[PDB]
């Protein structure tokens, strides 16, 4: 086992017929990271729903496995996935349908698996609220051209007095975008590290990212503490026979990526993405989720 | 009562409405002044996604309280 | 809605474009990543030549099809 394994063309998760939304987001927190594993091996319980078992098996041996040893999924076992998860929700659309990863995971997570909400938040001291992720909402105009995920997050949980009940393992974040035509930057510099020390009653890591530009859903992964230590993962990158045909999957590597997230926010904000070398202009102009884990690959 | 909901863009917008409502009745009346299907709509409160299913009285929203607006974003 | 262009030589090129997008916005899409005046472009679905006033929606172009590009 290895990474030389995971990258090229034909690796990851071969897309399908309005997949991505799917493919890219089981690629972000399955491929290299570990903090959701526990969902996969969590054994049945009587309290769980008829399907569990079988959609644990699939995710595990048909998915995360196959992703993790021979570095590529056939799309054949996505379809899959999708058909149990509107066995929950007939009439969601999720074998057909485009679809948000916030409604993926929601179905996935609350309704089979049933995990325990990956975040705890109490806003003006009042009662507790769970969810399993955090979207970021705030008022720009006396703000920067580029924030970053620190920022924003903080400037979130103020502006609705909010703070973590708990340290979260696992922390999902949304950018704020008003649908497809509306960014509200038009580059986020994600902060590589995250401390909350300030928002609970110490320290969590960047372990990918979720890109969109309009309608395509693409991935980045860092899988590794060194700078370069960057992927980048598309479902459909390429395909072969016509209308009748099949896409292919490609994973590259992006150091530039790490490069650019040493620079400064004001030092990418005079920079065009014209000039963005490599992949890093879809990260910085793209993101749709930050997804953070309290640390493993950091150092010191 | 009559309660407000924003926008990120900034957007102010005022609906009447009742503790009974639910989320449902509510993203209908945010559709018609701003030509959104719910299907898109994401309702926020107190930094919590809201449910189709269930109403405002149950969510603890009073009249005057501020929700916030957000889309999906499909892909694939 | 994602969809691949191929020249003749073999290479595909994606794009993320909307229904609504028209044959020109199109070109000026693959100009940028290929250095190609729009002028030169022909583009082609189901062995059909496409006019740059129409849009790909009336042209029945789903998500993930394959047009090929040439020269004119």
């Amino acid at each position: 086992m290895g990474l030389e394994v995971m990258v090229g063309k034909k690796k990851g998760i071969q897309g399908h017929y309005n997949s991505a939304y799917l493919d890219s987001t089981l690629f972000c927190l399955f491929s290299f990271s570990s903090v959701l594993d526990t969902v996969l091996l969590r054994p049945r319980s009587k309290t769980d729903v008829e399907y569990y078992k079988e959609t644990q098996e699939l995710l595990r041996t048909e998915i995360v496995n196959p992703l993790r040893i021979h570095g590529y999924v056939c799309a054949t076992k996505i379809m899959k996935l999708r058909r149990i998860l509107e066995k929950v929700e007939a009439a969601s659309g999720f074998t057909s349908e485009e679809k948000d990863p916030e409604e993926f995971l929601n179905i996935l997570f609350h309704h089979i698996l049933r995990v325990d909400p990956l975040l705890r938040l109490r806003s003006a001291g009042q009662k507790v609220q769970d969810c399993y992720f955090y979207q970021i909402f705030m008022d720009k105009k006396d703000k920067v051209m580029v924030p970053t995920s620190q920022q924003l997050l903080e400037w979130s949980f103020i502006n609705s007095d909010l703070k973590f009940a708990e340290a979260p393992s696992c922390l999902i974040i949304q950018m704020p975008r008003f649908g497809k035509d509306f960014k509200m930057f038009n580059k986020i510099f994600p902060s590589l590290e995250l401390d909350i020390t300030d928002l609970l009653d110490q320290q969590m890591e960047l372990f990918a990212v979720l890109c969109i530009e309009t309608s395509h859903y693409v991935a980045f992964v860092k899988y590794g503490s060194a700078d370069s230590a960057w992927l980048f993962f598309d479902s459909m990158a390429d395909r072969d026979g016509g209308q009748n045909g099949f896409n292919i999957p490609q994973v590259s590597r992006c150091p530039e990526v790490g490069e650019y997230l040493k620079m400064t926010p004001e030092e990418l904000h005079a920079l065009d993405p014209k000039n963005i070398q490599g992949y890093a202009r879809r990260l910085l102009c793209d993101a749709y989720m930050c997804m953070y884990q309290s640390p493993t690959m950091s150092l010191y | 009562m009559q309660i407000f909901v924003k926008t990120l863009t900034g957007k102010t917008i005022t609906l009447e409405v009742e503790p009974s409502d639910t989320i449902e009745n509510v993203k209908a009346k945010i559709q018609d002044k701003e030509g959104i299907p719910p299907d898109q709509q994401r309702l926020i409160f107190a930094g919590k996604q809201l449910e189709d299913g269930r109403t405002l009285s149950d969510y603890n929203i009073q009249r005057e309280s501020t929700l916030h607006l957000v889309l999906r974003l499909r892909g694939g």
